[PDB]
RNA sequence: CGCUGAAAGCAUCUAAGCGGGAAGCCCGCCCCAAGAUGAGGCCUCCCACGGCAGCCGGUAAGGACCCGGGAAGACCA
RNA sequence: CGAUGUCGGCUCGUCGCAUCCUGGGGCUGAAGAAGGUCCCAAGGGUUGGGCUGUUCGCCCAUUAAAGCGGCACGCGAGCUG
């Protein structure tokens, strides 16, 4: 059942 | 049999009994058989 | 109004010897062992048998009777006997006797052969009635209930095994 | 309950009544009995048979010295059938008739590191749609926080295969006692060469 | 002045019939004889009971309806591996197995625990193979 | 669903006792399984070796190493 | 909130039982066959397709049946997107 999305799509991590 | 929680005599023909720790009523009358459940 | 303490009457010649917690009853027709509380006394006197119950608690009350008629059962066993008579009714429906045994032609696609236990007689009079015999009560209306068992009373005709003396009620189709 | 020892040859079929019949064809007799176990003695019945014969320069010593007790030439397998006595110092094929229905075992061929669609016949993934590396993969494998585990039991990849399978009730096709032969309807764990078990079948 | 700490003993074997005794309240004596707390001078970190042998674990009693409905479990780790096996079952089938599980449950946990419950030899039937050691017979 | 049967003179499958009764339960089938430390059993083999429930050394029955391989196998086994 | 990735699908199960089927049964306004209704039962089973991102639902063709729920609306360090 469709609601909220309650985060961004997230992106594999930027390089540290 | 009526399975229910309420049993009753519907009848006078009707009997209750107690049978291995259940209450049942027993009538000549089919229809009136129940046990409490 | 009391079964407990009725005395049941012990013709000639049966005996009744009392152990702790048995009977033992023996008569013309043979033996019957009948267990018994250790709490009530069964007591011999001359030509009767009495049992006695140790207070007025419930159980012991209950007791009582249930000894009471268990003993004076077993009398009557080994003296008289005991038996139960079933009919068979309907069109296709037959018993005859194969040796010892007792075979039953009731509509199935096949006979059904009763094996009489051991203390049980089988006897076919006529065709449509039958005949079971023994020396234990329970054992003789058990074996009785068996054999109607196999095609019981239908609800719409006068067809199956029927003791004697049951009333027939049937219910109207349409 | 009767029982004995063989190996797998190979199989073919014959042609019987118009059909033609698969079979198994297996070099059973003759199996020199080597010990047997009794209540009195070990608690429960059944006989030690052997099969095939040995180079005696290949046998130690306290293996020589059971095999002399029985009086019975060194051989190169021991194996018991439970709740069997036979008769003689010698179990042969003819403790089997054609029509009689036998259970045999086998140590499976052996397929080691097996994935999870050959062992379990998974599923796998999709070949394309954006499959990605995961066309054999066996999907999830549990639940979340609960329960947090993986079940004891859990089909996974792993070795599969060179493990004791019993066939059940198959038919005896034929029997030929020149050769100890024994010829079964069917398939038989193994390969070609390895040692089966031909026993009465257990099923009615 | 310290309290006494009792140098190694040879411990006493001791037999019990457990025929029509009550499982539960024979069990705790048992355990006491295990656990050596008959003795002035037990110590709690060390085994110097009682071994203990039991003969005729298969007449042990019980009240009420316990023989139906007391139910023994044992889980396997595996989905739907929980076992019920009823004391009626249990007493068929491993009689000797119920006095046990009673005494197990009445002795510590811990590695001396699962040591004294070593000690304890339950037999279904009259006898024994503990003649080497002369038991001596205990009313309890 | 019964048989027998009191309490409760009748009746009652129940309070004593006995029967029938499910693809379900226990056993039975197939596989693992004595690290089952509660470490089971049976058959066979070796032997009561030297120097000083311990150590050092040479052996026994046996085992491993190495090698040729294997419908066994990732190495290992 | 110095991060517990969020619908659906796939994969893989596992459990509950208020049972969809299969087994046992009582009552039936149960003649029979077929139903209805309640009780016991969770061992196993519980199909393929058109539409739509759908879950759901409707529909086609079958079926013994085409069960309902829980497992972070089970499962994205397993895939999809
Ligand atoms: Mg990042
Ligand atoms: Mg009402
Ligand atoms: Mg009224
Ligand atoms: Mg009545
Ligand atoms: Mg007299
Ligand atoms: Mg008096
Ligand atoms: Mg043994
Ligand atoms: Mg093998
Ligand atoms: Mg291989
Ligand atoms: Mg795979
Ligand atoms: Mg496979
Ligand atoms: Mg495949
Ligand atoms: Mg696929
Ligand atoms: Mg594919
Ligand atoms: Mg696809
Ligand atoms: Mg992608
Ligand atoms: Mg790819
Ligand atoms: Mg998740
Ligand atoms: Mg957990
Ligand atoms: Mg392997
Ligand atoms: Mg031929
Ligand atoms: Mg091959
Ligand atoms: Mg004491
Ligand atoms: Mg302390
Ligand atoms: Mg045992
Ligand atoms: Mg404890
Ligand atoms: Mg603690
Ligand atoms: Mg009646
Ligand atoms: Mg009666
Ligand atoms: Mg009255
Ligand atoms: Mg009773
Ligand atoms: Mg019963
Ligand atoms: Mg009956
Ligand atoms: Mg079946
Ligand atoms: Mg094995
Ligand atoms: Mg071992
Ligand atoms: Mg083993
Ligand atoms: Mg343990
Ligand atoms: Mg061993
Ligand atoms: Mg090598
Ligand atoms: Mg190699
Ligand atoms: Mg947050
Ligand atoms: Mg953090
Ligand atoms: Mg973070
Ligand atoms: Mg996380
Ligand atoms: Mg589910
Ligand atoms: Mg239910
Ligand atoms: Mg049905
Ligand atoms: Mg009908
Ligand atoms: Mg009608
Ligand atoms: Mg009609
Ligand atoms: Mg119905
Ligand atoms: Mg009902
Ligand atoms: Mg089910
Ligand atoms: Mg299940
Ligand atoms: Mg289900
Ligand atoms: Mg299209
Ligand atoms: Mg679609
Ligand atoms: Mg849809
Ligand atoms: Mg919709
Ligand atoms: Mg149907
Ligand atoms: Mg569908
Ligand atoms: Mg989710
Ligand atoms: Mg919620
Ligand atoms: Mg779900
Ligand atoms: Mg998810
Ligand atoms: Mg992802
Ligand atoms: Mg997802
Ligand atoms: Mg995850
Ligand atoms: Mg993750
Ligand atoms: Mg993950
Ligand atoms: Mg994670
Ligand atoms: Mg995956
Ligand atoms: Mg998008
Ligand atoms: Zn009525």
């Amino acid at each position: 059942v469709d609601k909220g999305s309650y985060l961004p799509r997230p992106t594999p991590p930027r390089p540290i | 049999m009526k399975v229910r929680a309420s049993v009753k005599r519907i009848c006078d023909k009707c009997k209750v009994i107690r049978r291995h720790g259940r209450v049942y009523v027993i009538c000549e009358n089919p229809k009136h058989k129940q046990r409490q459940g | 109004s009391r079964i407990g303490r009725l005395p049941i009457p012990v013709p000639k010649g049966v005996s009744v010897e009392v152990a702790p917690g048995r009977v033992k009853v023996k008569g013309p027709k043979g033996e019957l062992e009948v267990p018994v509380s250790p709490e009530m006394r069964v007591v011999v006197e001359e030509g009767v048998v009495r049992v006695e119950r140790p207070s007025d608690e419930r159980r012991h009350k209950s007791l009582h009777g249930l000894t009471r008629t268990l003993i004076a059962n077993a009398v009557k066993g080994v003296s008289e006997g005991y038996s139960k008579e079933l009919l068979i009714k309907g069109i296709g429906y037959r018993a005859r006797l194969v040796g010892r045994a007792l075979e039953l032609t009731v509509g199935f696609s096949h006979p059904v052969v009763v094996e009489p236990p051991e203390g049980i007689t089988f006897e076919v009079p006529e065709p449509t009635r039958v005949r079971v015999s023994g020396i234990d009560k329970q054992k003789v209306g058990q074996v009785a209930a068996n054999i109607r068992a196999i095609r019981k009373p239908s609800a719409y005709h006068e067809k199956g095994i029927y003791y004697a003396g049951e009333p027939v009620r049937l219910k109207p189709g349409k | 309950m009767k029982g004995i020892l063989g190996v797998k040859v190979g199989m073919t079929r014959i042609f019987r009544d118009d059909r033609a019949v698969p079979v198994t064809v297996i070099l059973a007799g003759p199996c020199p009995v080597v010990q047997r176990r009794t209540p009195e003695k070990d608690g429960y019945t059944a006989v030690q048979l052997g099969f095939l014969p040995q180079n005696p320069k290949r046998v130690n010593r306290p293996l020589k010295g059971h095999f002399a007790k029985a009086g019975v030439e060194p051989v190169r397998i021991l194996r018991e059938i439970r709740d069997f006595n036979p008769e003689g110092d010698t179990v042969t094929v003819e403790i089997f008739k054609p029509g009689e229905r036998v259970d045999v075992t086998g140590t499976s061929k052996g397929r080691g590191f097996a994935g999870v669609m050959k062992r379990w016949n998974f599923a796998g993934g999709p070949d394309s749609h954006g499959a990605h590396k995961i066309h054999r993969h066996p999907g999830s494998i549990g639940n979340r926080k609960t329960p947090g585990r993986v079940y004891k039991g859990k089909k996974m990849a792993g070795h599969y295969g060179a493990e004791r399978v019993t066939v059940m009730n198959l038919e005896v096709v034929d029997v030929i006692p020149e050769e100890n032969l024994l010829l079964v309807k069917g398939a038989v764990p193994g390969p070609n060469g390895g040692l089966v078990i031909v026993r009465e079948t257990k099923k009615a | 002045m310290k309290t006494y700490v009792p140098k190694q003993v040879e411990p006493r074997w001791v037999l019990i019939d457990a025929e029509g005794k009550t499982l539960g309240r024979l069990a705790t004596k048992i355990a006491t004889l295990l656990r050596g707390k008959h003795r002035p001078d037990w110590t709690p970190n060390v085994a110097m009971g009682d071994f203990v042998v039991v003969v005729n674990a298969d007449k042990i009693r019980v009240t009420g309806k316990k023989l139906e409905q007391k139910i023994y479990t044992r889980y396997s780790g595996y989905p739907g591996g929980l076992k019920k096996i009823p004391l009626e079952k249990m007493l068929a089938t491993h009689p000797e197995r119920v006095l046990e599980h009673a005494v197990k449950g009445m002795l510590p946990k811990g590695p001396l625990g699962r040591r004294l419950f070593k000690r304890l030899k339950v037999y279904a039937g009259p006898d024994h193979p503990h003649q080497a050691q002369r038991p001596e017979k205990l009313e309890v």
